[PDB]
RNA sequence: UGAAACUGCGAAUGGCUCAUUAAAUCAGUUAUCGUUUAUUUGAUAGUUCCUUUACUACAUGGUAUAACUGUGGUAAUUCU
RNA sequence: GAUGAUUCAUAAUAACUUUUCGAAUCGCAUGGCCUUGUGCUGGCGAUGGUUCAUUCAAAUUUCUGCCCUAUCAACUUUCGAUGGUAGGAUAGUGGCCUACCAUGGUUUCAACGGGUAACGGGGAAUAAGGGUUCGAUUCCGGAGAGGGAGCCUGAGAAACG
RNA sequence: AGUCAAGCGUUCAUAGCGACAUUGCUUUUUGAUUCUUCGAUGUCGGCUCUUCCUAUCAUACCGAAGCAGAAUUCGGUAAGC
RNA sequence: AUGUUACCGCAAUAGUAAUUGAACUUAGUACGAGAGGAACAGUUCAUUCGGAUAAUUGGUUUUUGCGGCUGUCUGAUCAGGCAUUGCCGCGAAGCUACCAUCCGCUGGAUUAUGGCUGAACGCCUCUAAGUCAGAAUCCAUGCUAGAACGCGGUGAUUUCU
RNA sequence: UGUACAACGGGGUAUUGUAAGCAGUAGAGUAGCCUUGUUGUUACGAUCUGCUGAGAUUAAGCCUUUGUUGUCUGAUUUGU
């Protein structure tokens, strides 16, 4: 199986293809939500813990949260809701999809990590991904930001340059 | 071997002991013990049936497994930069938002230089 | 200037066939004082702070979420 | 006030509402009053919005008309057929559906049943006149998407790209 | 079931058959006889169930062929099954 | 009945049992012009028969064990009686089923037949003296019973009766 | 006169399917009360829920006992 673990502050995330049958004995009987052991997975995420995200079992159906079992079944899906995007508004479709219990017919879990222990992780805490964009409204600045009711949020904005040629400008 | 689980009264069966049935539509059940067997015959519900441990999970009888749901109580925790902000400077113009006198100062240089606008705009006008 | 994506419209028109169907469709001729109607077209919301005095920003208020970044999963899908 | 005619339009009392609508939207040009200011006013538009009328529609609906068959003469009503009362449902009337009640409704003036190499009509061929045959087929209205059933979105579908 | 062998078998009596003649066996047929039984031996078939015979259908091992292989025919010990 | 009584044994004699097929491989090989088409060894399974056994599955149920149901009787309840074992569902234990499971031995002499040496018949010949291999055969191994007049080894052998 | 035996008791294992008794702001509903509730109260009412995988049966050819109460010299015959 693989390990999908992600660190959500730094934004990182990273594929750990796993053996030791054992060691992932424990992952099993678990529910989306849940968190397990650290340590038992591996002695590098020894103190460490994380909460079961997802994951996508063979044939690439994914996980679904809530359905509470772990064999696959065939659902009714619609839009606001995962595994299925609508074409057209009304259209319901029949999928079939996993459910929200642990066991051997998964191939990829995907987890995200809530506390970071003491050792360090290669790839997840010594880097930070950035914020993609910045704040498109006023207030959004005032309160990220903090500073007033009136200071000329205009001027307060974010700047990101780029150069054409050897103009530059922050678009 | 596996330890597999009665269709009726959810049950471990262990190897050997027990039969197995196969519906015409291919639905393979399995019975630990013809008393589960033969009700299944008699198309009896388990929900119904007191000693099954369907009945148990859907009267709620033995329910020490649950407990509650746990909640966060925390916000997402990362003011990173944008990647063109400069994190560092970032909480520096935080710092620099008391004495707000420059958007002050920048307001009465723009105040000016509308008035100067305007004013060369209607001169060009007549 | 400007792809993608969110949104808003449209996709119920057109086009094809004549299997069903013999007061049924249909043709002329009536009614809606018995009803819905986007779009068009003409008009049309001084009265919404509810111990309505500090109860509350109105030179204006809150939340994502897509597209995207990267991690990806299936042999295959306008799959996720 | 109108109407052929209304419990019509419409107005006002008394309340209901988990509360509908009463612009936190966008583009150009940027203009005037001075209490000399990011003060106050100001134009041409686009979008959307409660109600009414209109328009493109839609759905029901009045009267008249359809081929061959009686080697089809009675049909409908179990379990809606005909009416009435009340209610539900409907966008709306209405057995459209339900509860109770009356037993009605159609028929030789061809009901009902069968067949149809039957979608209907505007029309087409053929002729002095009368007429006979055909009409899937360019236009109008219906029906369907392999047979049936169901339903979401929407003003509008029982939708099949 | 033997003896003989005119003939059949492409040619050749005998691989396999074998006319005309002739010598035997068995009592599972059916006659012939009338010994026992008429002061009664319960009288056909089937069902059940055991045992015996071999004149071997199959199976074990062999021999012969007009037996290349496959399939078949004749024959031996064999009634264990 | 063999002096009594008990334990462990021998084995005369009698009985006897296992039977057959398929599939894979050998091999599309041998053989055959081609068409077609084998066999021994090996493995996995099955047919028929036997001898046991009840872990599992199925049957049986007077466990009249648990529950339910009708009629009726005990004033009602509780708990029960009767209904030729009242009826139904489940039902252990026990018995049982190719309806379940397990197991079913290897050595010698032989027939038929093929041979070895070898004469009579100076050669030749499986035969006459001698001799080898050879069958679901025969006899032993194994299995059942154990002469109630077949036998062996060992233990203890009565008192103030 | 004993890791003796037996009859009861306990525990286990099994069989059945949730005992009787009490309670309920559960219950199709129906009658009556009034200070007409907001659990209004009372009478009847299969059935439901909780105590309750409870209760019952359990060697009669099941297992096991640190428990209790008991039992343990009657007759006949046999010699190399």
């Amino acid at each position: 199986m693989k390990l999908n673990i992600s660190y959500p502050v730094n934004g990182s995330q990273k594929t750990f293809e796993i053996d030791d049958e054992h060691r992932i004995r424990v992952f099993f009987d678990k529910r989306i939500g849940q968190e397990v052991d650290g340590e038992a997975v591996g002695d590098e995420f020894k103190g460490y813990v994380f909460k079961i995200s997802g994951g996508n079992d063979k044939q690439g159906f994914p996980m679904k949260q809530g359905v509470l079992l772990p064999t696959r079944i065939k659902l009714l899906l619609t839009k606001n809701v995962s595994c299925y995007r609508p074409r057209r508004d009304g259209e319901r479709k029949r999928k079939s999809v996993r459910g929200a219990i642990v066991g051997p017919d998964l191939a990829v879990l995907a987890l995200v990590i809530v506390k970071k222990g003491e050792q360090e992780l290669e790839g997840l805490t010594d880097t930070t991904v950035p914020k993609r964009l910045g704040p498109k409204r006023a207030n959004n600045i005032r309160k990220f930001f903090g500073l007033s009711k009136e200071d000329d949020v205009r001027d307060f904005v974010i700047r990101r340059e780029v150069t054409k040629g050897e103009k530059t400008y922050t678009k | 071997m596996k330890v597999e689980i009665d269709s009726f009264s959810g049950a471990k069966i262990y190897p050997g002991r027990g039969t197995l049935f196969v519906r015409g539509d291919s639905k393979i059940f399995r019975f630990q013990n013809s008393k589960s067997a033969s009700l299944f015959k008699q198309r009896k519900n388990p929900r119904r049936i007191a000693w099954t441990v369907l009945f148990r999970k859907h009267h709620k009888k033995g329910i020490t497994e649950e407990v509650a749901k746990k909640r966060s109580r925390k916000t997402v925790k990362a003011q990173r930069p944008i990647t063109g902000a400069s994190l560092d400077l970032i909480k520096e113009r935080r710092s620099l938002k008391p004495e707000v006198r420059k958007a002050n100062r920048e307001e009465k240089l723009k105040a000016n230089k509308e008035k100067k606008k305007a004013e060369k705009a209607a001169r060009k006008a007549e």
